This record gives C-alpha cells, structure tokens and sequence, in this order.
C-alpha cells in the first residue's frame, strides 16, 4: 500500500512476506474474536 | 497478540473492504503487520 | 446430527446440504455481521 | 432472514465450520438455510 493522506504520498511502511499457513486461520480467529467481544459486550449490556 | 480493527481492502477486489482486524505483534512503532485477507485465504505477516 | 437416550443409540435428522461456491462473499458477509453486531452491542453498553 | 454467529466445530475438518443464517419455516422441523463456508469452498443447505 502507500499511505494517501494529505502531506504523505509515499509508500508508509515495509513488511516482509505476509502469509500464514491456513486460509481460513485468520479469518476463523476473527470470528472467534468477534464471538468473544460481543459476549462481552452483552455481559456488560445485562450488567448495566 | 496486538489487534485492532483497522479493515483491509483488496487490489484484486476493490468493491469489497475485507472487514479485517489488523493483527500485528507489540507496539506496532517497533515492528507492525498490515493482516491480510483476500475472501480466499486470510493472512497474518511478520515483519522486521 | 444424533440423538441417543434410554440405553440405545438413534439417529436423529441431518442436513441436505446444498453445495454453492464463492466462500469469500458469505464470510465477508458474516463476519461484517459479526462487527456490526459487537458495535450495537457497545453502543447499547455505553447508553446503559 | 437471521444469520446467527454459531460456530459448531466440525470434527471432520476445521477449516470449516456450520455458522448460522438460518432462515426457518413455519418449524425448525421444516428446512432452513444453514451456510458453513471454508475460505475455499462454501456450502449452504437445508434439513428435510
């Protein structure tokens, strides 16, 4: 990517090869990231 | 395990903003991962 | 899926699956689902 | 309908997994549409 904001038209940043070794292992942890955090958000909506 | 919601969106797939969770390791200032997803095969990179 | 009681297993009724492709739309979809959700989710929490 | 963020594991591959959209007939008894998606392949179904 590069970074489009305004004073920056430069590429932002550099990373090396982005890849894991499951597709879905990223995309099943945000799901489960997701479950955990709207648990706790209805937790605390019944708490309040 | 630093991640936050910052989505991604595809090159390939400019309609869609893949709705990703950014994961990166620690103090993203002294090392940070842009976290990929295509709709086929979510990434989480390393970098240096 | 099954369904076991009284000293003897059974089986109970099962999904006719229906094979239909393109997995990166529907988990686009689902886990936008999954974000805007924990977002009401918080609003509801910091109203309350 | 409703899509609902439910995560049963299947034993036989992880890399998928039933979540929820289901849209239920006059009885749960009567088909529905459940999705479980891979990142590869997608399947949708209905139980008779």
């Amino acid at each position: 990517f590069e970074k489009n904001l305004k004073d920056v038209s430069f590429r932002l940043g550099s990373f090396n090869l982005e890849k894991v070794e499951n597709p879905a292992e990223v995309i099943r942890e945000l799901i489960c990231y997701c479950l955990d955090t709207i648990a706790e958000n209805q937790a605390k909506n019944e708490h309040l | 395990m630093e991640r936050k919601i910052s989505r991604i969106h595809l090159v390939s797939e400019p309609s869609i903003t893949h709705f990703l969770q950014v994961s990166w390791e620690k103090t993203l200032e002294s090392g940070f991962v842009i976290t990929l997803t295509d709709g086929h095969s979510a990434w989480t990179g390393t970098v240096s």
